């Protein structure tokens, strides 16, 4: 049975899961509260201060 | 974060006044070693797993006691969360490398760092061991100004933990 | 800030009157139980890094995404502003339960706390849950009849149950 | 009248500082501090009260 | 505040991710022309009041009301802070020239500017105007191909158009 | 003095803490760049004497008005004083040159202009032209990034002025 | 501060004259063995707390009577004093050897250092035995050839402890 | 000194007044409440040795692997040192019971415990472990209020370590 899918998907799908550690697990998925540590000092505008 | 462009151009503003010859030069030192710290950046990103698995062994091997029922290295969910742990230390450091300050060390593991770990009862010379390791084996990946780099990057980590 | 005996005060200040039998009794009563109302803030005050951690665990076992990535509680930074603040919160609560009024808790601790968590974008509903927690694990710990000598304080309990909820509801 | 005040930081200072912290940077003990008349009763007990022990006290 | 790199960690954090070979490449092609960019900060900061003399110059020669007894540049007072103001903007668009990315201005210079002006009675057309102005004057010098060796800064002179226009965006 | 070294240093001393990444990135970039400075420094000190002679025949010729009788540049003391203050110039550029920082140029020239220039009545165009003239033969004198790094101290120099 | 570049300037000030071309040649090589200085710089910052560790094990070990009680080294408190100050010593030491002045360590803390120690009671001589031990074990430090090109920094070592006795002796 | 007494006269001095009702009733509630922490104090005193020896033993059985070669247990001056901390903890502990306060423990461990433990690599646990054995054999060495006061003073031992 040859190949499914071409190379290029192939090599696209293995960087995609080696740029997370563990690749893509149950357990090291991404927050879907999207905060980046400074969310709130930016949103509200008193990073300088 | 507190990377080289960011506390020029904070410290200009604090005084507020152009950015001078001062600034400049620093901000093209830290355009030109950008190419040693992508090329860390590259070589622990390419390599971390074999990386971080190894510090994890290496952290049961340095602290036996920690594996056996009764304390916190027993079980498959602590174990992948040591794993999930030394990801982050090295996750974070390859952003200072790519951002060439330790402003990503210090904003996400640094601050809050021994207040997490009194809580949780973490022994930060776990980490050590770990990051330790990482050191070891970057002498390895690495050669010239990237290792250097990484060392620099690694050492302030370590440095934070003790 | 006041407590029961402040409260009583006030009360009888605005209708203008001296304090009826019936309240000196009251406040009487509440003296001869501050023994164990004592008992119950030591046994807050010695078993907070338990309970805070138990809370903190069940919390973060429960909301995982808090402590994924992006998550409000993600970097060490934040989760130490988030331990510190369920410190601060069962702190306020054993001053309101010495006091026996939570008239210290609201007025320096819960005004304008939902306020902050909004501008912030905390998740007020996950620290109301970690008040929750925090009452539950209190009260395992306050009931430990271990130590102390052995007496009825279902009150005790039950107020500070009131507190634990005003302020889960204040903050929500 | 004016006055100035050498005051210099001791181990009273110290245990506060180890207890409370330090929410300001650390500095020498010893520093001299100039009041008026009007301010130099609270700047004084303010001193007292800090711990530091005052050295030499000289009107200017 | 950020700069390029940090806005990328952000983004990779969020994702829980390593940055992706990609975009380490587009990083790397940013500080491999740094020095370009760095010319252009130099040549901003060094013409400064040049572009801000020929901005003010011009706004005032169109716009005769802000000037005239009544207006709001009109005392010594109003014209000082209004120069004040030209050099600020000019100053942040540096600093975001310098970083490559727009954040500090919306941080620092633009944060409650408009606020400001309207509570004062500022002409904000006038000050986008202003602005307008400095950015044309700024393309002078940015082009400027004296002292400089010859090269493609297109992309930086197309940033710096952008960041003038964003702070004019914001005032208006 | 503010250098690229004594910011480094003042900001580490600041905020109570070590020489680390950013610092020390910035003091590469002051080592990497000291060897145009330098060379700037030693081409600008030998033509010292042609500088300023040329620089104050250019202010006469610009404001040719302040040569009259009853006037500022009118007599030999006079145009030695302005001499005199070119060479001033150009020496705390020279320093500005060696130390990567324009520190010698604000402490030493800076720091009180506007008050001494206006109490004694000197139009700093008069400098600033001189400065344009230093500027217009740095170009003929240097080439490559000596250039770059003596024409941006004029630069602060004439900003500091105008 | 004042740095060598720095001092070179001043002296030059002094008599008002141009730098001479055997002061440019030894800032020149100054800044040639600039990288060998950074180097040094993060050898002694990268081990900072080894080297803490080791000049408070030895010198405890050496004397004693700073542990027991009634020592001027005794509660926690005197103990974390203790450390800090020593941290703190290296960091100023570390900082000389970057700029390669001593004005940085001589100007905020040498000077009133002395009537600090004198108030407080502590040994001098136990502190300059103290600055001492950390000498010896950042020699070490210095020295690892470990992870850098192999190369002679004699002059560094030279003048690392030269600002390390400097300060014991100031102390002292 | 964080006695009672101590704190009165520091919130009057404070609040510049002499000693009104309120803190002169806080005084009488300390002196009475002196004679079961004096007794605890001497309860303690007597049994020292004991309880310090004790104190270690349960520390090298809750952790067996400290006193294995390579670490800090093994080396007798090592449990020479431990049995003369828990001894110390013990002596501030019958210090605060006798001046009805915290303030010997405050002043005398607690004050820069943290950076001690750190510098010198101690686990707070290894202390945690000593105080809860010296809190449950004082559990059966002292009854009434006593034990009480005891409790209190030792638990605020802990929770400082933690
Ligand atoms: C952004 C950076 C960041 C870091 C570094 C971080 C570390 C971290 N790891 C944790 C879990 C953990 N991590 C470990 C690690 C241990 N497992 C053993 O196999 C090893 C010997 C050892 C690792 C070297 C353990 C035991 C826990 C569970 C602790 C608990 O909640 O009981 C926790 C508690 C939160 C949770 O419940 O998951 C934190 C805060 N968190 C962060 O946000
Ligand atoms: C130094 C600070 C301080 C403490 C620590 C303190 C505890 C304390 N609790 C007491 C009695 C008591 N304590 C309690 C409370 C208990 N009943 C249940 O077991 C509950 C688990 C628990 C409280 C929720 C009770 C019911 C009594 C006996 C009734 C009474 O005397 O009020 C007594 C009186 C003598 C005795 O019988 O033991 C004291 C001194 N008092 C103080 O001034
Ligand atoms: C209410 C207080 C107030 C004052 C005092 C004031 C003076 C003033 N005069 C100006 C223009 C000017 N003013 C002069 C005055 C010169 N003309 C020459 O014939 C003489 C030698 C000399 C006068 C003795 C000149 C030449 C300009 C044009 C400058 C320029 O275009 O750059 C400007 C710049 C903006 C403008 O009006 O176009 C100001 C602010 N403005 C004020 O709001
Ligand atoms: C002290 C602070 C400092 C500055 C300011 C600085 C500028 C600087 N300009 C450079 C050349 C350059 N400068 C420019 C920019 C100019 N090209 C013109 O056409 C445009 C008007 C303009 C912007 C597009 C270009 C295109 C180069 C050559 C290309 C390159 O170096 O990558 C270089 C590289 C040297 C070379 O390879 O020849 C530097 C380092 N360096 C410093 O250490
Ligand atoms: C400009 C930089 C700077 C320095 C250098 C400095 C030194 C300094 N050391 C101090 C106390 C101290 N310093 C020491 C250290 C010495 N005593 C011996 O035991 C050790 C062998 C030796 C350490 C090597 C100790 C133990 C104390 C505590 C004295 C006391 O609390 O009574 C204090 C009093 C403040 C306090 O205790 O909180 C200062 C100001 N302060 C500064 O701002
Ligand atoms: C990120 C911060 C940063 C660091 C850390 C840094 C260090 C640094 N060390 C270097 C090599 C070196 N490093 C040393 C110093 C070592 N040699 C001996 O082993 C001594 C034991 C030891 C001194 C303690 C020497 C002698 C060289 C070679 C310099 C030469 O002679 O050409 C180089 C030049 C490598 C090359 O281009 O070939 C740099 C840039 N630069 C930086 O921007
Ligand atoms: C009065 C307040 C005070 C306390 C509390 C104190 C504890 C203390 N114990 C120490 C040594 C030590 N302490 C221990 C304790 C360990 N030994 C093992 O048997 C156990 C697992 C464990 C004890 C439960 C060890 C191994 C050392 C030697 C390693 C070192 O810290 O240098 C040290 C380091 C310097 C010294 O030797 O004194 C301190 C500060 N010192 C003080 O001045």
């Amino acid at each position: 049975m040859p190949a499914v899918v071409a190379d290029q998907y192939l090599a696209m799908a293995k960087e995609l899961a080696a740029s997370r550690f563990g690749g893509f697990t149950k357990e090291n998925i991404p927050s879907p509260m999207a905060q980046p540590e400074s969310y709130g000092r930016d949103r509200l505008g008193i990073a300088a201060v | 974060s507190r990377t080289v462009i960011t506390e020029v151009i904070a410290t200009a503003d604090s005084q507020g006044r152009f950015l001078n010859s001062t600034e400049l030069q620093a901000a093209f030192g830290r355009f030109e070693r950008a190419v040693p710290a992508i090329e860390a950046a590259r070589a622990l990103t390419k390599n971390q797993d074999a990386l971080v698995k190894g510090a994890v062994q290496a952290v049961f091997k340095k602290f036996p006691y920690v594996t056996q029922p009764g304390e916190k290295g027993y079980g498959d969910s602590n174990q992948a969360k040591c794993a999930r742990d030394i990801g982050y230390y090295l996750r974070f450091i390859t952003y200072s490398l790519v951002a060439s300050g330790t402003g990503p060390l210090d904003d996400y593991v640094i601050a809050g760092l021994r207040e997490v770990n009194r809580a949780f009862n973490l022994n930060p010379l776990w980490y050590i061991e770990a990051l330790n390791y990482i050191k070891g084996e970057t002498g390895k990946l690495l050669s010239g100004q990237s290792k250097t780099e990484a060392l620099l990057y690694i050492d302030h980590a370590i440095n934070a933990l003790s | 800030m006041n407590d029961v005996f402040t409260r009583a005060i006030a009360q009888a200040d605005l209708k203008g009157s001296f304090l009826l039998e019936s309240d000196l009794d009251k406040l009487a009563s509440f003296a001869k139980e501050g023994v164990k109302r004592l008992d119950a803030v030591a046994a807050l005050t010695n078993n907070a890094p338990a309970i805070i951690s138990d809370a903190a665990h069940k919390l973060f076992a429960e909301q995982q995404e808090l402590i994924q990535p992006g998550g409000n509680a993600y970097p060490h930074r934040r989760m130490a502003a988030c331990l510190r603040d369920m410190e601060i919160i069962l702190r306020y609560v054993s001053y309101a339960l010495l006091a026996g009024d939570a008239s210290v808790l609201d007025d320096r601790c819960l005004n304008g706390l939902r306020e902050t968590y909004n501008a912030l974008g905390t998740p007020t509903q996950s620290v109301a849950r970690a008040v929750q927690l925090m009452k539950d694990a209190a009260m395992v710990h306050l009931k430990s009849t271990a130590n102390v000598t052995v007496g009825d304080c279902s009150s005790l309990y039950s107020e500070a149950a009131t507190y634990f909820d005003k302020a889960a509801a204040s903050i929500a | 009248r004016i006055y100035k005040i050498t005051v210099s930081e001791a181990g009273a200072y110290a245990t506060n500082k180890h207890r409370t912290g330090y929410r300001a940077p650390i500095r020498q003990s010893n520093y001299t501090l100039t009041v008026p008349y009007d301010r130099f009763l609270p700047e004084m007990i303010r001193l007292h009260q800090s711990g530091a022990k005052i050295v030499n006290v000289t009107s200017v």
